[PDB]
């Protein structure tokens, strides 16, 4: 029996030093140390989230990257999307790390993936929108300044509603009797709270800003896309087999 | 009659940039990283209502041995006997 | 009304269904190979069509017509049939 | 007797959680849509979501890799699914409202195109995003990041360009209840 | 007492840039018309530090 309880950080202290001293010893030939628990596989568990925190860093940013050149189509635009993604990230990560650090509340190697993971999909999601709808009203031919003001008419109200619809529901995971995931619902409800008020202010910011200086933020692909026209149409006039294929794929998930 | 909270973002938009990386220096400089900080507010995963994990700790109080609910085993494997 | 109002409102909407002119558009021109137009395409005409103007063609008349002209003449037909 | 203590608690949680999560999602969408009806097809179709994202990836890892979901997947999955799934309706019925003026059917359209790849790519990406979890040495996170992401991509591909779009059709002005609004405007003129 | 006696004494304490302030100048008018976007841009900056 150890010190701590399973899950508790001092468990993994507990199972540290034993194991530090069954390794640290002069064991006979044949005979090794092996060191088992419950408390000790738990201990171990949070390591390697910890420790794979930095390889799913890289892996999502170089997917994200991927994905914004082709979209996009262009170089410049696509840093200026990473350049977000990044802000978001740091202030989520500061944010809850920051709390965390005064005994506000706790985490666990769940909660701290999910607080990176959903911090840098989330605010490239918000990006997205935001330059989507810019480059929309630039196809439209509106210019660089009353593109602007209805990108943030049109999109702000629509991501700040999306963003309390992600931290609404975070907060209901707090209410749940287990402590794993009591204690998540704080770090992801604060952590999208700050991404949103990153978004709508860092990212309009840079968009006002950028876009005066020379072709950046201007589309390139000027092309429609035929595939929605036809998607489109098929729903407004026969909604009915549109509807009854959406529900056959409901129905072959239940299989 | 443009409205006030986008122009604010677009009048003063590099003063508002220069603040949030400024918020940003502070947290990673005043606070260890996420890594850090986490391991420590680790909590532990058995619930206070849970009967197994009261039940472990009341044999240890009754039998004045231990308080805790964790115990781990030490398995000596050798070649021989 | 006129048949060259008739077009004129056709050929607006045709531009924004693909993106021909509407000086381009004429009752000679055909949906087949003079407009490269598909049938799905003309579908979303007459919704649009149906949206503004008032004017419904069901998918049957839709085939049936084959020109520019062959659709305002049964438009034309509908503003008479009051 | 502790794992059925987690299981036990994992039951209740869940049908909490579920509950809890639909209720809020209801009311912050009936606020900022300011119709009932409207509010309760966009929540509506997440849920029908979901139930196909849930067989997909049990599918994946118990039935093709073979090793069985975790218990905590399940109950993560829910908030993370229905919270992004509600939002790319949102986004698209949101634009509709703004597409709705000149026509029910013809704004449809509108708001297709007007929100066409634009959410395709943001859905995209984030379903990536949860499936690069997986790289995680635990499977345990692993499997939460897969479950999440193929949720993504169905919602993404079917309740947003197909689900959605054809239960307003039906509806029409009950789509926007209690909202008075029109099926079609006045007719028009040709012009000259 | 310094001031007056050396004043007297050449071109002394006369200015020698002659430039005015284009710096202040346009600070001064935002500082006006705008007076609630100029104060909510100062709150911000004391916020900071309480970190
Ligand atoms: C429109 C139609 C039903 C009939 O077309 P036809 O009369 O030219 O054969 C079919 O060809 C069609 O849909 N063509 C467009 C392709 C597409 O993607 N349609 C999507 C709507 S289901």
């Amino acid at each position: 029996y150890i010190a701590g309880d399973q899950g508790e950080s001092l468990a993994n202290e507990s199972v540290e030093a034993v194991r530090k001293i069954a390794t640290e010893r002069e064991t006979p030939s044949g005979v090794k140390a092996y060191v088992t628990g419950a408390a000790a596989t738990s201990a171990d568990q949070r390591a390697e989230g910890d420790a794979s925190m930095k390889l799913i860093e890289g892996v999502t940013f170089a997917v994200i990257t991927v994905m914004l050149l082709a979209v996009y189509r262009s170089v410049i635009t696509t840093l200026i999307v990473l350049a977000m993604v990044v802000l978001g990230l740091s202030g989520a990560r500061g944010i809850v790390a920051f709390l965390g650090f005064y005994n506000v509340f706790g985490l666990t190697t769940f909660a701290t993936n999910m607080v990176v993971t959903l911090a840098i999909a989330a605010a490239t999601d918000y990006a997205i929108f935001l330059i989507g709808r810019y480059q929309e009203a630039r196809r439209a031919g509106e210019d660089r300044e009353s593109a602007y003001y209805t990108m943030f008419h049109g999109t702000a109200h629509v991501v700040l509603a999306s963003g309390l619809t992600i931290a609404g529901a975070t907060l209901c995971l707090h209410f749940t009797r287990l402590p794993y995931f009591q204690t998540m619902g704080v770090p992801l409800a604060i952590g999208m709270l700050i991404v949103v008020a990153a978004a709508l202010t860092a990212g309009p910011a840079v968009i006002s800003v950028v876009s005066r200086f020379g072709k950046t933020l201007e589309p390139k692909r000027f092309s429609r896309s035929p595939g929605w026209h036809r998607v489109g149409t098929a729903t407004v006039r026969w909604p009915g087999a549109i509807l009854v294929c959406a529900v056959v794929a409901a129905l072959i998930g239940l299989l | 009659p443009r409205p006030r909270l986008p122009w604010f973002l677009r009048t003063f938009a590099v003063p508002i940039i220069l603040a949030w990386v400024a918020v940003v220096a502070i947290l990673n400089t005043v606070v260890p990283t996420l890594d850090e900080v986490g391991e420590m507010r680790a909590v532990s995963m058995a619930p206070n209502d849970a009967p197994s994990t009261l039940a472990i700790k009341r044999v240890g109080q009754v039998f004045e041995e231990y308080d805790t609910s964790s115990s781990v085993m030490i398995v000596l494997e050798g070649e021989e006997p | 009304a006129t048949q060259e109002e008739i077009i004129a409102g056709l050929a607006e909407i045709i531009e924004e269904v693909t993106g021909i002119e509407p000086s381009e558009v004429t009752p000679e021109k055909s949906f087949v190979d003079d407009l490269d137009i598909d049938s799905l395409s003309m579908v979303e005409i007459a919704v649009q069509t149906e949206d503004k103007y008032g004017v419904k063609i069901p998918d049957e008349d839709l085939a049936g017509l084959r020109t520019v002209g062959d659709v305002v003449a049964y438009i034309q037909k509908l503003e008479e049939e009051n | 007797a502790t794992y059925n203590d987690m299981q036990i608690g994992a039951d209740y949680d869940l049908i909490i959680v579920a509950a809890s999560a639909l209720i809020l999602i209801f009311i912050i969408m009936m606020v900022l849509t300011r119709a009932v009806v409207a509010a309760a097809v966009i929540v509506g179709t997440v849920v029908l979501s979901l139930a196909s994202a849930f067989g997909l990836s049990v599918l994946l890892w118990q039935h093709i890799v073979g090793i069985p979901l975790h218990w905590m997947v399940l109950p993560m999955s829910v908030i993370v699914l229905l919270a992004v799934g509600a939002d790319y309706n949102l986004l698209l019925v949101s634009r509709m409202k703004e597409e709705i003026h000149a026509g029910i059917r013809t704004g449809i359209i509108r708001a297709m195109v007007g929100t066409g790849a634009v959410v395709t790519a943001a859905g995209l990406v984030f379903a990536f995003t949860m499936a690069s979890m997986a790289v995680s040495s635990l499977i345990t996170i692993g499997q939460v990041g897969t479950t999440i992401g193929l949720g993504l991509l169905f919602d993404t591909l079917v309740v947003r360009s197909l689900m959605t779009p054809s239960i307003a059709t039906l509806l029409g002005r009950w789509f926007w209840w209690p909202q008075r609004v029109r099926e079609r405007p006045v007719p028009s003129k040709w012009p000259t």
